[PDB]
């Protein structure tokens, strides 16, 4: 068999979004709306290619968008956001419904300072369409050529010649 | 294969030999029959869970349910044998010798 | 009373599930690189 | 690891209480002061066997809270009621056949 | 109508526990078919997104597929917010 | 047994068999066997006596052991192919285990010891089911998994069954034990041809069932379970003695009777495969069966054994047992050879 | 730090059992126009201590048992399993947070019948063995309704997690939509724990000693308390404020205390069932209703559009 | 190491089987099966099967094995015979433990063994899946599918249980 081709350790380097899960949860709804386009392009690539090696560049853009998104929050709404994700982080289940006062302050800050409108219930679970320059993979499974089917019997069905032909039987 | 499979198959073999090598009590042989079921349940569950065969996750339950019903029938035969002879000894079940 | 609360709980679950969907692309990108980095690292020690 | 520790603690303590309950100072210096049909009704066998069969049915009903999350609710509700009705038919059969009686 | 009514009164007097059991079991079988809310249980179960909604490659002739989650195309959960 | 319950139990015996025959999933095949074994036990027990209880217990132990081995084969097959489809198995150890399990279910030698004993200990109607309907499900699985059976194993089982069935029947005076050893011998022909042409397996199974049902039905008609009791038939129902004679000769494979057809066809298929020693050995060994069939004809039809005085009281009453389908089955059991080419419907 | 937590569950459980013996005696006394213990310590507060010490320094008269291993096994199983039943209980936070906590409690409780069976075998007396089998038959019979009733309730909760019952009852106690099940659940726990009017092990033998007797008693009374804590969670859900978890613990304790006192109240109020009669209460009354209410509680969330979330 | 927990549990699994398979008094044989059942549940638990693990406890141990012990106390053994008192039981018990110990020792020394068939001994963790981040239990999804996908399974299973009730009432009426 061949050699499993892997990218270099340096080909995998990229700035990482080193914030905790409660921080991501607090920003998740605005993040979904703001960074949708690079995110959907990456997920389209992953499901079409079925190979993480083929979508690394798309994955680097996912990180870049996330960083710029969190740099905008830091520049403008650092204090309402900090109060909000700190309220999420207290909960053992990270419940949204226990932090509606703080969510409203953060939501009101991004709308005024950035024009960010929180997506409605149901929106982020929509199936959306992506315009990609990437070619569509042709054999993503690396399938071999399928075996040729058995030759196909055809014609007109005629009575058996001289019957069953079983030993002495004449029919 | 994986190391766990060595012992699960060994458990089934041990209970099968126990089942085929009777002593006196019919109940002791019925326990070996349940032992084979338990090893089958574990072997099936391990295979199904590790392979992430999602719809097959119900199969061990069906195995358990049907084999417990089988065991209930087996126990009922044991008590009827015990009512006849006063024990569950297999040596008493030799009338059909002739 | 149980119907009203359960409907609200279903709406709260959808909101929680949609937050996860918003983050899955970022997590998937991170997971791919971690897996590939780990495999690459094992390949260096294998060479040695 | 926590569950293992809790279980180990619970039964280890139970073991310690049992052994000390058996071996305590006594302050005495003198000498201290089979497999047949037990005479037990067939009715008690039938209770245990009846419990087993109902317990196996219960095992099949246990997934119901998860099954109610399916989009195939029509099928799911029909099959849930079918199983419970069959359980009721089982009880009706034992009842009308005097399987639940304790006389005689 | 009356002989059945005279039958029910007898079982209600003699076996109220069994009459209640059969009454409840009948309602459990019948009411789902009559209820106007039963249809919503199907919709709510389908509206719960357990796995990622994989986007479609845009071929230029999908006017009913939103390009952005906040676009107006695609299923709406406005009916659920009111419910 | 309440007649409605009897019907429902009988319908469940059939349903278990049908589930095995229509299933494409090994789990559902296993369920069919479990359901079938659950419903058969009550009809073995229905006459409440120690012999029936011993027979049901021996049956339960044999069948439950075989079903565990079948489940083991299914699970090994799952690990080595990741699927449950009923077809060839993908592991030789799974194939052996399933073949041995089906052999135990069929009562093939050397797993045969339970057949004569269980058949003896249950009523005639229950023995009829055991030796006919109960062969359908295990045979229908062999029909499907045969591409992966070990040839040496299956042919060894076939040869041993024909030998044990033939020899075992020579020493029997009980009618239920004779039919049991006859069944063991006939299962040997069914499986011997399976590797070469499964259609002949079906043909031998169908003709075997017809002839076996005819014998049991004629035994039930007169309530006879021993050779000597059967020898009184000539003085009560002379027509029955003639029907028994024809059926026994047919079961002996004598031309021009129906029972010759399966042996004829099986020999043909085996020779086409250059199997010459095995068919010849099989045909000669089957003469042992013919011998203890002939012995029964002697004491039933071709001579008149001594009677009793109370037999005269029986002259004044008519046969009241149902004898369902007996006229049809006896004709098929004996007069079908001219229609042999009809076997192609089984393809 | 986790071992500290285990001890801070085990020790209070055993102390609460000890003083339930005092409370039961005093509550029964005042319902009988008398006082109950009031000499051994002020208001009888030292009575449990005197009883505990007395029992353990008592001669451990065990007749030559037919099985030494099963004589020791039964009390260890009984007490070990009784304490295990407490580790998933959210009060409001469980010691062990199990996704299938409700199912874990059902499975562990079903094992407690082995201590009855093993103690019967070890007694080396067919009379005590027959008494054990009658108790086992009563216990498994009422396990049928407890499981089905529990399943019916969870169809409104949505999961097997015990803490999800807290969320389900944020607006309203489950006893309101499900008081018919709460009624049969409550009586089933009485019969499950062999409590009067279902205390037929005590009554029938009328018609173990020292420490080993004490251990079976401790396990019994631990189970009684745990059953009533379970009932409070199942049907009388306390609201949880994540920033003041002790308000949950105070309110939930009061409900469990009151439910436990109602066990003593009932014991003071009624005669005992005959054995066949408590068997008919189950198979011919509770089970038909439980099955019908199980059918109803499968249909109800579907027909009202009130299916709870999975998570 | 805790990296071999599944293997260790399976070692105890086998020892419990050699326990009751040597067939001591049915009371002690029942105990060996109960221990094996609990150990078997732990093996299933460590592969991610929480529900399947708890079914063994709930149904197999709390259900079937209770009825086995109940029936044993009634119609088989009321007082156990001294364990390993019979020579045949002791020989069988010792033989199974000797075989088991050799498998364990050899597979641990070479991290692999060929007992009839060849097994790996690196630890069972090596075959585990490396990418799970779904918001549900997959085992729970599969079992819940009995009511949507498995209509046929429910029908035949429910029918067999009802027939089991009818059948056992026929068998025992005598
Ligand atoms: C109403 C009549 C209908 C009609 O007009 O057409 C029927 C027919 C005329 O139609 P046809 O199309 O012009 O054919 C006439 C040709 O001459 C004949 O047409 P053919 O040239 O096609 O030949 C007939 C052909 C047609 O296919 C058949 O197989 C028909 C089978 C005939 C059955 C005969 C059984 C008796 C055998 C002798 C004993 O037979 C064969 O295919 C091969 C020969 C089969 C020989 C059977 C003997 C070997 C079987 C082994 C077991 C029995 C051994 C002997 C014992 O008239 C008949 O002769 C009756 C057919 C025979 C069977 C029905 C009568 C039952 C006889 C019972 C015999 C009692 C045995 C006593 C001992
Ligand atoms: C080509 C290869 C070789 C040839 C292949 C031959 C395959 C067999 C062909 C079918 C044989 C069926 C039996 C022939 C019918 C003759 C019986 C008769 O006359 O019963 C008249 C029957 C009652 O007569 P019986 O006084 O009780 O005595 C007649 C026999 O003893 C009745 O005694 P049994 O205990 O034998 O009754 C059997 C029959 C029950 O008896 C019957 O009712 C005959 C039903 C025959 C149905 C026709 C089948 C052909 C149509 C295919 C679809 O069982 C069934 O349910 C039919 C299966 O009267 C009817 O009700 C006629 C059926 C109404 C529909
Ligand atoms: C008694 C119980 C045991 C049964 C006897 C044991 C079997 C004896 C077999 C003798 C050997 C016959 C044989 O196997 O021949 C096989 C061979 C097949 O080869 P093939 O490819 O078809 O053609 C080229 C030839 N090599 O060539 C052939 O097929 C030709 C053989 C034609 C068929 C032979 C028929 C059986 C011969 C044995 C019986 C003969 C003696 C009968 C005596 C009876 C007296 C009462
Ligand atoms: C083609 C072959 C057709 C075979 C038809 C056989 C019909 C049965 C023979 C008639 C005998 C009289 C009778 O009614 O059957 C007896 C039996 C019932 O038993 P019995 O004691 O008579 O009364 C029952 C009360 N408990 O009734 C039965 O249980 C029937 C037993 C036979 C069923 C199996 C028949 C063989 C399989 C046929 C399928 C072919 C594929
Ligand atoms: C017929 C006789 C039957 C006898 C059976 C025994 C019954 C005993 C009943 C015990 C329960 C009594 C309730 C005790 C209340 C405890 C004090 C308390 O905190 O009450 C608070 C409660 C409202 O608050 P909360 O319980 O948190 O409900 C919110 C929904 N989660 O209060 C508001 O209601
Ligand atoms: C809220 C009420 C409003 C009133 C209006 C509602 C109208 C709609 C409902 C009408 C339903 C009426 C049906 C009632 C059937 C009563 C049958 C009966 O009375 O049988 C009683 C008797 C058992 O009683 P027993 O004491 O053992 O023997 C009698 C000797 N004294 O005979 C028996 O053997 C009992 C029958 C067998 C057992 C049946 C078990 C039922 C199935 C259990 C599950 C419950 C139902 C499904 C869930
Ligand atoms: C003759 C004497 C008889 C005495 C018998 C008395 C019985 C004592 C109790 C036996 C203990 C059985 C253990 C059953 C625990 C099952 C509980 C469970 O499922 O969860 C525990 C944990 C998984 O937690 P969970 O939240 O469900 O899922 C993971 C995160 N979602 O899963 C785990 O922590 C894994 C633990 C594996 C080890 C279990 C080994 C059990 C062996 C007991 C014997
Ligand atoms: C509305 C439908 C709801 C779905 C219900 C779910 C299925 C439940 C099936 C239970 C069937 C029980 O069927 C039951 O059979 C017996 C027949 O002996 C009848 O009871 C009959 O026998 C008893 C003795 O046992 C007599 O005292 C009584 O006078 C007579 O009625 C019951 O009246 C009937 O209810
Ligand atoms: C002994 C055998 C016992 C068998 C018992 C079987 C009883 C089955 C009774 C309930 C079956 C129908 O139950 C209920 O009926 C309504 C019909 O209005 C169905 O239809 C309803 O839900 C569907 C969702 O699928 C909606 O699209 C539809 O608009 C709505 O009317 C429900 O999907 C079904 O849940
Ligand atoms: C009657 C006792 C029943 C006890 C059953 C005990 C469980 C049995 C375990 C069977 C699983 C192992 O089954 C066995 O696996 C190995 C590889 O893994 C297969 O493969 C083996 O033989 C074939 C030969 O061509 C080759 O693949 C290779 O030489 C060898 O590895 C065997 O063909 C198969 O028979
Ligand atoms: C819970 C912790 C409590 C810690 C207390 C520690 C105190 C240790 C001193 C124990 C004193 C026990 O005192 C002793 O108990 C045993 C109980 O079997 C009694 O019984 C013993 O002596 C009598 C004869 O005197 C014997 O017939 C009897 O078989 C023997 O058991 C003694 O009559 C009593 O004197
Ligand atoms: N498996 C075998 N050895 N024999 C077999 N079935 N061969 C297939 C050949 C065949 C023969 C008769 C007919 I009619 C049809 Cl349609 C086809
Ligand atoms: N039933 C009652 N309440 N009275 C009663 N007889 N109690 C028993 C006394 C007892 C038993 C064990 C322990 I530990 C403790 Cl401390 C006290």
């Amino acid at each position: 068999p061949g050699i499993v081709e892997l990218p270099s350790l340096e080909d995998l380097k990229v700035q990482e979004v080193k914030v905790s899960s409660s921080v991501l949860k607090a920003a998740a709804h605005h993040y979904g709306a703001q960074c949708d386009k690079p995110n959907k392009e990456f997920m389209l690539c992953r499901w079409e290619e079925k190979d993480p090696r083929r979508c690394l560049e798309e994955g680097k853009l996912v990180n870049q968008c996330a960083l710029e998104f969190f740099r905008q929050i830091k520049r403008h709404c650092a204090e309402p956001f900090t109060e909000y994700w700190t309220c999420i982080d207290y909960s053992g289940l990270q419940l949204f419904r226990r932090c509606r006062k703080q969510q409203a302050q953060f939501d009101e800050c991004v709308l005024d300072k950035l024009g960010w409108v929180r997506p409605d219930l149901g929106d982020l679970s929509k199936v959306t369409k992506v315009k990609t320059d990437r070619p569509l993979p042709e054999n993503p499974y690396h399938s071999r050529a399928r075996p040729e089917p058995n030759p196909e019997v055809e014609g007109d069905l005629k009575p058996a010649r001289h019957g069953s032909r079983l030993f002495f039987w004449t029919m | 294969m994986s190391m766990v499979y060595m012992n699960i198959m060994m458990a089934f073999t041990v209970s099968l030999v126990g089942l085929l090598m009777y002593r006196s009590h019919l109940m002791s042989s019925l326990l070996c029959l349940e032992g084979m079921m338990l090893s089958l349940f574990v072997m099936a569950a391990l295979t199904i869970l590790n392979s992430h065969f999602t719809l097959a996750s119900m199969m061990p339950i069906i195995l358990l349910v049907f084999a417990a019903c089988e065991a209930a029938l087996g126990l009922s035969l044991l008590v009827m044998v015990s009512n006849t002879y006063g024990t569950d000894y297999v040596q008493n079940l030799n009338l059909l010798q002739c | 009373s149980m119907m009203k609360w359960n409907r609200e709980r279903r709406r709260l679950q959808i909101e929680d599930f949609e937050a996860r969907i918003a983050l899955m692309p970022l997590l998937q990108a991170e997971k791919d690189r971690r897996v590939l980095q780990m495999l690459r690292e094992n390949l260096e020690e294998e060479a040695t | 690891m926590n569950l293992m520790l809790a279980l180990l603690t619970n039964f280890t303590l139970a073991t310690l209480l049992v052994i000390i309950a058996f071996w305590l100072p006594q302050l005495n210096v003198y000498s201290e002061k089979g497999s047949a049909r037990l005479p037990f009704s067939m009715k008690f066998f039938l209770v245990a066997i009846t419990f087993l069969l109902f317990d196996l049915e219960i095992a099949l009903l246990l997934p119901l809270p998860w099954a109610s999350q399916t989009a195939n609710l029509n099928t799911m509700l029909t099959m849930a009621l079918f199983l419970i009705i069959l359980l009721a038919v089982s009880l009706a059969y034992e009842w009308t056949q005097k399987g639940l009686e304790w006389t005689e | 109508a009356e002989r059945v009514a005279a039958f029910l009164k007898n079982v209600w007097a003699k076996e109220p526990v069994l009459v209640a059991s059969f009454a409840i079991a009948g309602l459990a079988v019948i009411l789902p078919t009559l209820s106007p809310y039963t249809k919503y249980s199907l919709m709510i179960n389908r509206a719960t997104p357990y796995n990622y909604p994989v986007p479609l490659r845009d071929d230029g002739n999908m006017p009913d597929v939103p390009s952005h989650p906040q676009d107006p195309q695609g299923p709406s959960l406005e009916w659920l917010k009111r419910l | 047994m309440n007649p409605i319950i009897f019907i429902i139990i009988l319908l469940t015996i059939m349903l278990g068999t049908i589930i095995v025959m229509i299933s494409s999933h090994w789990l559902l095949v296993w369920i069919g066997f479990e359901m079938n074994m659950l419903a058969i036990i009550p009809i073995m027990m229905k006459n409440h006596n120690p012999r029936a209880t011993e027979a049901s217990t021996k049956y339960f132990l044999t069948q439950s052991t075989a079903s565990m081995l079948l489940m083991m084969a299914v699970i090994i097959n799952l690990m080595f192919s990741g699927q449950w489809t009923v077809m060839k198995l993908f592991n030789p150890m799974a194939s052996m285990l399933m073949t041995m399990a089906l052999a135990m279910k069929l009562g093939m030698a050397p797993f045969h010891f339970w057949v004569p004993e269980v058949t003896q200990g249950i009523p005639l109607s229950s023995g009829l089911i055991l030796l006919t309907w109960q062969k359908l499900a295990p045979m229908s699985v062999l029909y499907q998994i045969f591409p992966s059976i070990n040839l040496n194993l299956i042919l060894t089982l076939s040869v041993l069954s024909i030998l044990i069935g033939g020899w075992g029947g020579l020493n029997q005076t009980q009618l239920r034990k004779i039919m049991a050893y006859s069944s063991i011998a006939h299962m040997g022909w069914m499986t011997a041809v399976l590797p070469y042409n499964p259609t002949m397996t079906l043909l031998n199974l169908i003709i075997y069932i017809i002839m076996t049902s005819t014998m049991f039905t004629m035994f039930m008609a007169n309530s006879t379970t021993t050779t000597l009791s059967l020898s009184h038939t000539w003085n009560k129902t002379p027509i029955m003695t003639v029907l028994i004679l024809a059926t026994l000769l047919s079961m002996g494979g004598l031309p021009p009777l129906s029972g010759f057809m399966p042996k004829w066809m099986i020999i043909q298929e085996m020779t086409k495969n250059n199997s010459i020693i095995l068919p010849t050995f099989m045909a000669i060994t089957a003469l042992l069966n013919l011998y203890f069939y002939m012995r029964l004809t002697y004491s039933t039809t071709l001579t008149m054994f001594p009677s009793t005085n109370n037999m005269k009281m029986k002259w004044q009453f008519p046969l009241m047992k149902k004898m369902t389908f007996l006229p049809t089955m006896v004709v098929l059991s004996t007069m079908m050879l001219p229609l042999t080419p009809m076997l192609s419907v089984l393809e | 730090m986790f071992m500290i937590n285990i001890l801070m569950l085990i020790i209070p459980i055993l102390l609460a059992v000890a003083f339930l013996t005092l409370v039961e005696r005093k509550v029964l006394g005042y319902m009988q126009l008398r006082k109950g213990p009031n000499v051994v310590g002020p208001y009888g507060l030292l009575q449990p201590i005197a009883d505990a010490i007395k029992l353990f320094i008592k001669e451990p008269l065990r007749p030559a048992t037919s099985s030494a291993s099963m004589f020791i096994l039964a009390p260890i199983m009984a007490l070990g399993l009784a304490l295990t039943m407490w580790i998933p209980l959210p009060m409001p936070y469980p010691l062990i947070n199990m996704n299938l906590g409700v199912l874990f409690m059902l499975a562990m409780s079903s094992l407690a019948v082995y201590s009855i069976l093993w103690s019967g075998w070890a007694s080396n007396s067919k009379y005590a063995l027959i008494g054990a089998l009658r108790a086992v038959a009563q216990t498994i019979s009422y396990e049928v309704t407890l499981a089905i009733i529990l399943l019916s309730v969870l169809l409104m909760s949505g999961s097997f997690t015990l803490s999800t019952l807290i969320t389900t009852q944020e607006q309203m106690w489950l006893i309101l939509p499900a008081w018919p099940l709460a009624m049969m659940w409550f009586i089933s726990t009485l019969a499950e724990t062999n409590r009067a009017p279902f205390d037929l092990t005590e009554g029938e033998s009328e018609l173990y000693a020292a420490g080993p007797f004490a251990l079976f008693f401790m396990a019994e009374y631990a189970n009684i308390i745990m059953m009533n804590i379970f009932t409070a969670i199942l049907f009388l859900g306390t609201s949880h404020n994540p920033h003041m978890p002790e308000l949950y613990t105070i309110n939930f304790t009061i409900k469990s205390l009151l439910l436990t006192m109602s066990f003593l109240w009932i014991r003071a109020s009624y005669p005992r069932f005959r054995y066949d009669q408590l068997m008919h209460l189950l198979w011919k009354n509770f089970l038909p209703l439980t099955l019908a209410l199980c059918m109803w509680h499968v249909s109800l969330p579907i027909l009202t559009s009130g299916i709870p979330p999975q998570t | 190491m805790m990296l071999y927990i599944v293997f260790i549990l399976s070692v105890i699994f086998v020892m419990g089987f050699v326990g009751f398979s040597s067939k001591p008094s049915p009371i002690y044989g029942g105990l060996g099966l109960i221990v094996s059942g609990g150990v078997g549940c732990g093996i299933v638990l460590n592969f991610g099967g929480s529900f399947l693990g708890l079914m063994v406890f709930l149904i197999y141990l709390g259900g079937m094995m209770v009825v086995f012990g109940y029936t044993t106390a009634m119609a088989t053994e009321q007082y156990p015979e001294i364990w390993l008192s019979n020579k045949a039981v002791l020989g069988a018990f010792v033989t199974g433990l000797l075989m088991e110990f050799f498998m364990v020792y050899y597979v641990l020394k070479d991290k692999e063994v060929e007992v009839v068939f060849e097994f790996n001994g690196l630890g069972d963790w090596v075959i585990y899946d490396t990418g799970d981040s779904g918001f549900f239990s997959e085992e729970a999804m599969g079992i819940a599918a009995l009511y949507s996908y498995g209509t046929w399974l429910v029908i035949v299973t429910g029918w067999s249980l009802l027939i089991g009730v009818v059948v056992i009432m026929e068998i025992t009426r005598g």
